[PDB]
RNA sequence: AGGGCGAAGCCAGAGGAAACUCUGGUGGAGGUCCGUAGCGGUCCUGACGUGCAAAUCGGUCGUCCGACCUGGGUAUAGGGG
RNA sequence: AGUGCGGUAACGCGACCGAUCCCGGAGAAGCCGGCGGGAGCCCCGGGGAGAGUUCUCUUUUCUUUGUGAAGGGCAGGGCGC
RNA sequence: GCCCUUGAAAAUCCGGGGGAGAGGGUGUAAAUCUCGCGCCGGGCCGUACCCAUAUCCGCAGCAGGUCUCCAAGGUGAACAG
């Protein structure tokens, strides 16, 4: 796996073609995006809540989001 | 049972000449109780030269 | 002989032993004389004669090996190379 | 009865030689235009150990002189060779030593060693560990030498044929006393399986011909023709003297 | 003689093997484990590796020499009259 | 405690079949089986007992999947020999060939005199 | 396994005019000793002797860093190995 | 003009043309000792969760108390650079 | 440290020296021992269990024999009992 520190990298990975599921974990204090491609499966940390929800909503154009519980 | 009783070998007991089988050499190796000597003697010797304590030629 | 004109440069005039610091006094141009051991590495002695030669410089093959000069420069340890700056008043510079 | 160990050992088999770990043959150079000629320079590139053998060796890498390509040999070591030393061959080479060069050329009294019986064979006479030949004397007609070997005698030799300058290494190897049969063991176990030697005295009648008796005894005398059926041809060999 | 009287090396031996041999061995065993001198650099690293085969550690220098010393005395008398020869014969 | 077997059918303990415990999520130790050691190269001056640096020490058929950086160093003669065998050739090689330059030198003026 | 003995080398101190010698350490040699696993197989002329066994069992023993033990592969075949 | 650049240097940076040919390395090395680092286990002092004991004593005794490979970082080792 | 013991080959994989060649003509090329990502594939045979005071060999569920890995607490020099 491979984590990532930019936002819009994440972000970026998320618009390829190769990508799908890009399951959230609210672990607390924490709130991950694990989104999955062909070869890894990027992760992402996002410190704050707000801005975890905020990014929620900038996933594009209908892919999995299968929030995690 | 055996804590209680190490707590006793700590307080210097059940371990007197009648409760020895191995040698004294066995029991604590002249070579280890020597490594350490050296180790510590050498630490003393380097840190009182890293201090300006003693010279080069004394700590030599 | 040579032991005895170098007797009286290590006592009285300026002197460097060994390779790292006899380069490096030939190329400032301050070094007046070069010794080597017979037992100096080839390409080493070969180096410093070509030093020598760009900088107009005496090159002494001393007679013995290496320990032999260091000996004969009054240290216990043994030196292969070495420089004099300026002889106090001795003439191992003719 | 039996066939007597002895016998066996030209079968092979089991007394066949241990060659897993010996590191190649100990030849000279082949001769060509430039040893004919002149002298190739080459390079102790190291010294070796080789099980077996008493001798050290030396791989020596010269230039073949048609390919660019970096051929080596591997030379007996002559005493006193050390690594990063050029060594020098054919006609016109140097009389020093670790410098192969035809008897011929070189003067009387002159010790060398791996020395060619027959030119071109690439070394065969005094090859052993502290031996050396002796070039003796020079019939410039007919190209002849003499030479004396190790053993003593003088023999006659063309002076075409090479030999190594000086004496082979690691000397008076033989001067140290064993002790133990352990390392008597050892030292066989890296050449062939001769060791722990049982005295056919020892041995039953059927297996050799010494064997048998209520005594320990030879019973027939120890020395023999050689004109003799093997199986027999034991003890002293054609001994012309026998005792001390 | 701290520890031993006579018998140093080949002490390691014990009664075995008899005093003629362990005296015998006492030459050889020193001289083989003796660290010489590299007359190359000049340290005293000279070491036989195997028999016959002496390395300096520093110098790098494998050298062939004797089985249990650095140099024979044959190897050293066959060195100068090679020596003399090569002298006599260019002139 | 917990002891615990091998997990393939060698059972020896061989140059090939060497281990490490390891704790696994489950919470149970388990054998893993371990890579043989990588060795650096070796120098191509051949007197240099160190071995190289910048060179990842590493089992020899691996070295296909290495980038070229890590299996070399930028210099003449980069992860074959040791730097200072390198500037003694460099040297050496340079000091003969003026020394070769001089022969001719003595050469040429001796037919010239002759 | 674990112990014993403590060879060269090394340190200090003391003596010695020198040669070098003593004292205390350190060091860890060896087909070295004890002794386990291992390998073996002394004695009881023990057990057993239509046996557990077509050679086994028990204690007692030898050896246990080396001419050590040992798997697999491979070589040597009958007046032959 | 342009088959990449940085560092005095050890060497570095994500890539950095290239044949036959040549040289080198890795694969690729005995046994034994000593010392050191890293883990697994043992040990000790406590935190919890469940136990057993409780005639008297026992802040009890017992169990259990986790993070694969592959990446990235950093200790910690080593260097005959 | 020991050796009159010096302790495997090869398949495979890389590095370097060389510089025969190739590339496009001022926005691109050939080039990536290619850097990062993307796509497709990996056939064949073995895979149960026993592995030994009852799955093996000793005519047997025979006190025999038969190569390895893991290896807790106490006592104790100790893988001794
Ligand atoms: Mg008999
Ligand atoms: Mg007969
Ligand atoms: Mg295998
Ligand atoms: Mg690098
Ligand atoms: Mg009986
Ligand atoms: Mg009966
Ligand atoms: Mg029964
Ligand atoms: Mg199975
Ligand atoms: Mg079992
Ligand atoms: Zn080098």
């Amino acid at each position: 796996p491979r984590k990532i520190e930019e936002i819009k990298d994440f972000l970026l990975t998320a618009r390829r073609k190769d990508a799908k599921s890009v399951k959230i974990k609210k672990n607390k204090d924490n709130v991950k995006f694990k989104v999955r491609c062909s070869r890894y499966l990027y992760t992402l940390v996002i410190t704050d809540k707000e801005k975890a929800e905020k990014l929620k909503q900038s996933l594009p154009p209908g892919l999995a989001v299968k929030e995690l519980k | 049972r055996c804590r209680k009783n190490t707590l006793a070998r700590r307080k210097g007991r059940h371990m007197g000449i009648g409760k020895r089988k191995g040698t004294a050499n066995a029991r604590m190796p002249e070579k280890v109780t020597w490594m350490r000597r050296m180790r510590i003697l050498r630490r003393l010797l380097r840190r009182y030269r890293e201090s300006k304590k003693i010279d080069r030629h004394m700590y030599h | 002989s040579i032991n005895s004109r170098l007797q009286l440069v290590m006592k009285s005039g300026k002197y460097v032993l060994g390779y790292k610091q006899t380069l490096k006094m030939i190329r400032q141009g301050k070094a007046k004389l070069v010794i080597l051991a017979n037992n100096c590495p080839a390409l080493r002695k070969s180096e410093i004669e070509y030093y020598a030669m760009l900088a107009k410089t005496g090159v002494h093959h001393y007679s013995g090996n290496n320990i032999e000069l260091g000996t004969a420069c009054g240290k216990y340890y043994r030196v292969c190379t070495l420089a004099i700056i300026d002889p106090g008043d001795s003439d191992i510079i003719r | 009865g039996r066939v007597i160990r002895g016998q066996r050992k030209g079968a092979g088999s089991v007394f066949r030689a241990h060659v897993k770990h010996r590191k190649g043959a100990a030849r000279l150079r082949a001769v060509d235009f430039a040893e004919r000629h002149g002298y190739i320079k080459g390079i102790v590139k190291d010294i070796i150990h080789d099980p077996g053998r008493g001798a050290p060796l030396a791989k020596v890498v010269f230039r073949d002189p048609y390919r660019f390509k970096k051929r080596t040999e591997l030379f007996i070591a002559a005493e006193g060779i050390h690594t990063g030393q050029f060594v020098y061959c054919g006609k016109k080479a140097q009389l020093n030593i670790g410098n192969v060069l035809p008897v011929g050329t070189m003067p009387e009294g002159t010790i060398v060693c791996c020395l060619e019986e027959k030119p071109g064979d690439r070394g065969k006479l005094a090859r052993a560990s502290g031996n050396y030949a002796t070039v003796i004397s020079h019939n410039p007609e007919t190209k002849k030498t003499r030479v004396k070997l190790p053993s003593g005698s003088k023999k006659v030799i063309s002076s075409a044929n090479r030999a190594v300058v000086g004496v082979v290494a690691g000397g008076g190897r033989i001067d140290k006393p064993i002790l133990k049969a352990g390392r008597a063991y050892h030292k066989y176990k890296a050449k062939r399986n001769c060791w722990p030697r049982v005295r056919g005295v020892a041995m039953n009648p059927v297996e050799h011909p010494f064997g048998g008796g209520n005594h320990q005894h030879i019973g027939k005398p120890s020395t023999i023709r050689r004109d003799a059926p093997a199986g027999r041809k034991v003890g002293l060999i054609a001994a012309r003297r026998t005792g001390r | 003689a701290k520890r031993t009287k006579k018998v140093g090396i080949v002490g390691k031996y014990g009664t075995r093997y008899g005093a003629s041999l362990r005296k015998m061995v006492k030459k050889i065993e020193i001289s083989q484990h003796a660290k010489y001198t590299c007359s190359f650099c000049g340290k005293t690293k000279m070491k036989r590796r195997a028999v016959g085969i002496w390395h300096c550690g520093s110098c790098m220098k494998t050298v062939a020499g004797g089985a249990w010393t650095y140099n024979t005395t044959s190897a050293v008398t066959v060195k100068s009259a090679i020596r003399r020869l090569k002298e006599l014969k260019d002139q | 405690v917990q002891r615990l077997t091998y997990r393939r059918r060698l059972s020896y303990n061989t140059a090939s079949n060497k281990t490490r415990l390891s704790r696994t999520p489950g919470n149970r130790i388990v054998y893993l089986y371990t890579k043989k050691v990588g060795k650096a190269p070796k120098s191509a001056c051949g007197v240099c007992p160190g071995r190289l640096r910048g060179v990842r020490a590493v089992r020899p058929k691996v070295l296909m999947r290495l980038s070229k950086t890590k299996k070399h160093v930028s210099r003449a003669y980069g992860g074959s020999m040791c730097a200072k065998c390198v500037r003694d050739r460099i040297k050496r090689a340079f000091l003969i060939e003026e020394q070769k330059i001089v022969v001719k030198v003595l050469k040429a003026q001796a037919q010239s005199q002759k």
